[PDB]
DNA sequence: TTTTTTTTTTTTT
């Protein structure tokens, strides 16, 4: 005898916070409704808990329990005794949302049982219904299950909105083209444009071959937003110590030779520049640095709470790098442990709801093409990188492969990944000196 | 194994004992033992600015202060303002027990006899304290 | 029957404060794992608690309870009555680090007793393993315990120290007034210009085809920081023998023909120098040799760490060469031993905080290509070296692909990779008579 | 289950 799954504790607490809390009511009838419940006096009692409401009248103990006495169906349920249990075993209305979440998950898994069961019967006896038309009634049922999915659009865009943009744009030339900067600032004109700044609650994989500026734009990035914006942000440098990535900053910031900083050869404009942007850093103090080496998930999202109930969040998350991080549980197949850090990556994002820039590399296979721009496929264990990433960013530049290039001083970023976005090239100029990128003022090519 | 927590907290830090609202009312019958805790409140508040071993002495003429002396030492900690939340919630999860109580003789006489509207509300009036 | 340490109590204590308190679930998530708990019930119930807390859900009795019963596992932890005694017996969550550092501490001492006793029942049957083995299994038994507790530091506190720390050392470096090298002189002047010599804690892959005398410039960097400091200079040759680097170093010291002194057809000038060399030696004593075949990191690792002890730190380290070394727990994969042991000289690099030299060897693709300038693609079990390299540096010879080359004598050091400096091209005097590198003295070339 | 290595045969430029 295979009980329906049900959770009893379930309801009886969320009836119980209903009693308790009738200001959650709301986020509870989006969430369950009364045939939700598996037990049939807990239907009876939402339903007259969800007729009280409707005429206005606020849900405790004494209303209900007249209510249901005027309909007669109180005895049906337990009368004062039972209602005031239910009250009663409630640990706190605070999480009738999760309650009733676990209601929804249960009343979606018995509707899948019954789907089941009907197609299981219905496949015992055809009654002359041919195969086709049992695969299409199973197809139906299952349908009604997925509703909660959607395809949402995939691209093509009629005539209509084709017309209507290209007439808002001919109008606009005129006018001031404005961005329309919603997330956090990039710091870049055009990658802000293509992107709407750094998405919350997305993961953005900055990809490219070491030794390409990876970590520098990644640091240009983070100082940016840390410019641009008051919430901390945060950075977990295992492949270097803060004290290299520090002196990247300072050397970025003052627009000064690294070279210098490292070496100490800085003269007194220098290290006025540099006192400037220790003043300005300690003023904002909105940086975390981690040099922890070889961090798992589950230490990482520790860190990142820790951090964000201090400081009521994060502005922004840096990681480098994912290749870095480790998974004991999973060592033995490397391309799983990758898996699960990205996906363990991408459920903080959306848990913190926080821009995460996760630094990735890329096989040699790569070199080995004609043309060496990046694509989606070049990343390691791209497998899962590729599906977790909402957003991928590859860093190109031709002056490396080509010492005879014209676009010496140029950085490409190729968006090859974007769920909300256009994909596409950006320009930007490669300061290799202060080891920093700035928005490209060069002649624009056509992006063919 | 609340008790043994309360009684360990109580002789570990007594300057906290004065900080206990009064529980003289509440009958000893309820908890297992409750009246050693009750004794040893009521005596600690009776002299304020006292030190432990002063606190230990008291019962030296009867046979249960050894198992004072055992919880002393047990869930011992260094800082002395972190214990004050602990025994607090100790104290409120106590006091809790009234109203325990005043449910479940409401329940009980549901179960018996039923309730009329005033019973019913009543019982609506504690619970609601519950769950806060 | 010794039974294991354990505290029942600290562990209830643990799991009824997290039912009482989500917010120190960080507090508990840092100090304490799954797996810690002595009793496989409290494992169970950490996990499911984990779990939950990773979803977002509340870590409540109700909920864990429905969540372990949705995985049949509720019965397998006492029930809902054990869930309950667990809430009720907990106060108050104030002391709740205590307890996970009691649970930690209980469960480290019982990982202690476990890798004793396995050492123990090694000792009693070997099963044939020498005693070498079965001490350099409890070596690493031992250090990763130990390494296991490094938990508590490396993570991003409060920044305001960690940047007004890196900004005291930058001033400190800045006050030290050095001559532009602030490591280990390299012995040149244009590569100490790029490279500021070779820094504490990175890692250096000097790379090329065979036969480039890429172990030449090796020892001659070598015998540069021998000569121009007094800390000890360690050197794995796993490729060659002492007997012939020995060899070398004297040619190219005393700038007397290789050839003669394998020969021993050397004047009395000749040996004169050679005496004189001999001498110079004797009285820097900075030198330690290893031509032991197949060592494994592990036990390079405790050799540095005991010539670091035995004379306060290690100078420089040398490894002859990185393909070399084995790690039989990796040997089924290549690559994945080749990471590893970059790894592992990375690390160790760190602990000891010394530049490493570990020479590697490229692929045969480069010779297919028509330019054999030496790129970062050519390295050979690639992926890996590239990523831990900190700096990287090809050995090109232009004469030795071409006999009607200009660039006879001449020897290309291109820095392909450097974190914190340029990339670029270097040109070097290669005195192959002598087995010798020196400063380029010819017009300088303009790098396109 | 994957990264390498490096044969071999083709295409393409
Ligand atoms: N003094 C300098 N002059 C010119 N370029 C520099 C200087 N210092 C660093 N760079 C550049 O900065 C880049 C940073 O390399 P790296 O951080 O290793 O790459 P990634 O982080 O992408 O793996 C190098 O490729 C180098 O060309
Ligand atoms: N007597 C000599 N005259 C000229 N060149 C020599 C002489 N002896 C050795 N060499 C050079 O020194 C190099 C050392 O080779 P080797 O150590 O095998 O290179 P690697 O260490 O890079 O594999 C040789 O390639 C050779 O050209
Ligand atoms: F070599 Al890098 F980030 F500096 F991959
Ligand atoms: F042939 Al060699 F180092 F001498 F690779
Ligand atoms: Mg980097
Ligand atoms: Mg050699």
């Amino acid at each position: 005898l295979k009980v329906p799954p049900h959770s009893i504790e379930a309801e009886q607490s969320v009836l119980g916070g209903l009693m308790l809390d009738n200001e959650r009511w709301d986020d509870v009838a989006e969430r369950v409704v009364a045939d939700d419940f598996y037990t049939r006096p807990h239907r009876h009692i939402f339903t007259e808990m969800a007729r009280l409401q409707e005429s206005g009248s606020p849900i405790d103990l004494i209303t209900l329990a007249e209510s249901l006495e005027r309909q007669g169906q109180l005895d049906s349920v337990g009368g004062c005794a039972y209602l005031a249990e239910l009250s009663k075993n409630t640990p706190s209305a605070a999480n009738i949302s999760a309650y009733a979440d676990i209601v929804r998950e249960r009343a979606v898994v018995r509707e899948m049982i019954s789907v089941a069961n009907e197609i299981a019967e219905a496949g015992f006896d055809p009654q002359g219904r041919t195969s086709e038309d049992l695969l299409d009634l199973a197809e139906s049922r299952v349908f009604k299950i997925a509703e909660s999915r959607a395809n949402k659009d995939e691209g093509p865009k009629n005539i209509a909105d084709v017309l209507d943009a290209t007439v808002a744009r001919i109008e606009q030339l005129f006018q001031q083209p404005h961005d329309g900067v919603t997330g956090v600032n990039t710091g870049y004109d055009d990658l802000n444009k293509k992107t709407a700044g750094l998405q919350p609650s997305d993961l953005i994989i900055v990809a490219a071959r070491p030794s390409m500026g990876k970590t520098t734009f990644a640091m240009n990035l983070v100082e940016n937003a840390a410019m641009l914006q008051d919430k901390p942000v945060l950075i977990f440098s295992l492949e270097m110590p803060s004290e290299q990535i520090m002196m990247r900053s300072l050397a970025s910031l003052s627009r000064v030779d690294q070279t210098k900083i490292r070496t100490g050869q800085l003269d007194d404009e220098d290290w006025a520049r540099i006192s400037g942007t220790m003043g300005i850093l300690l003023e904002k103090r909105n940086i975390y640095i981690d040099d922890s080496s070889g961090l798992t998930p589950t230490e990482v999202r520790s860190r990142a709470r820790r951090i964000a109930r201090e400081h009521g969040g994060i502005g922004l998350i840096m990681i480098d790098y994912l290749q870095l991080m480790r998974v004991p549980a999973l060592s033995d197949n490397r391309t799983l442990e990758i898996a699960e850090i990205s996906r363990s990556l991408k459920a903080l994002a959306k848990e913190l709801n926080v821009p995460v820039v996760a630094l990735s590399q890329l096989n040699r296979s790569l070199e080995q093409r004609a043309d060496k721009r990046p694509v989606n496929s070049d990343l390691r264990e791209s497998g899962s990188i590729e599906q977790d990433a909402d957003l991928i960013m590859f860093i190109y530049r031709d002056e490396v492969y080509h010492e005879n290039s014209d676009l010496k001083g140029i950085a490409e970023i190729i968006i090859g990944k974007q769920r909300n976005g256009p994909i596409g090239t950006v320009r930007l100029t490669f300061n290799g000196q202060w080891s920093r990128f700035d928005n490209y003022a060069g002649p624009q090519y056509d992006d063919e | 194994t609340t008790m043994r927590i309360l009684i360990g907290l109580l002789v570990q830090n007594p300057e906290l004992a004065t900080l206990v609202p009064p529980l003289e009312n509440l009958d000893e019958n309820k908890l297992p033992g409750l009246g050693l805790f009750r004794e040893l409140v009521n005596t600690c508040l009776s002299q304020p600015g006292l030190t432990t071993g002063q606190l230990l002495e008291h019962y030296r003429g009867t046979n249960n202060a050894a198992t004072l002396e055992k919880l002393s030492m047990w869930d011992d900690i260094a800082d002395k303002n972190i214990a004050e939340q602990t025994f607090t919630d100790s104290l409120n999860h106590m006091f809790d027990s009234l109203l325990e109580l005043r449910q479940e003789e409401l329940i009980a006489r549901e179960r018996t006899h039923g309730l009329s509207n005033e019973e019913c509300l009543e019982l609506w009036t504690l619970n609601q304290e519950l769950a806060k």
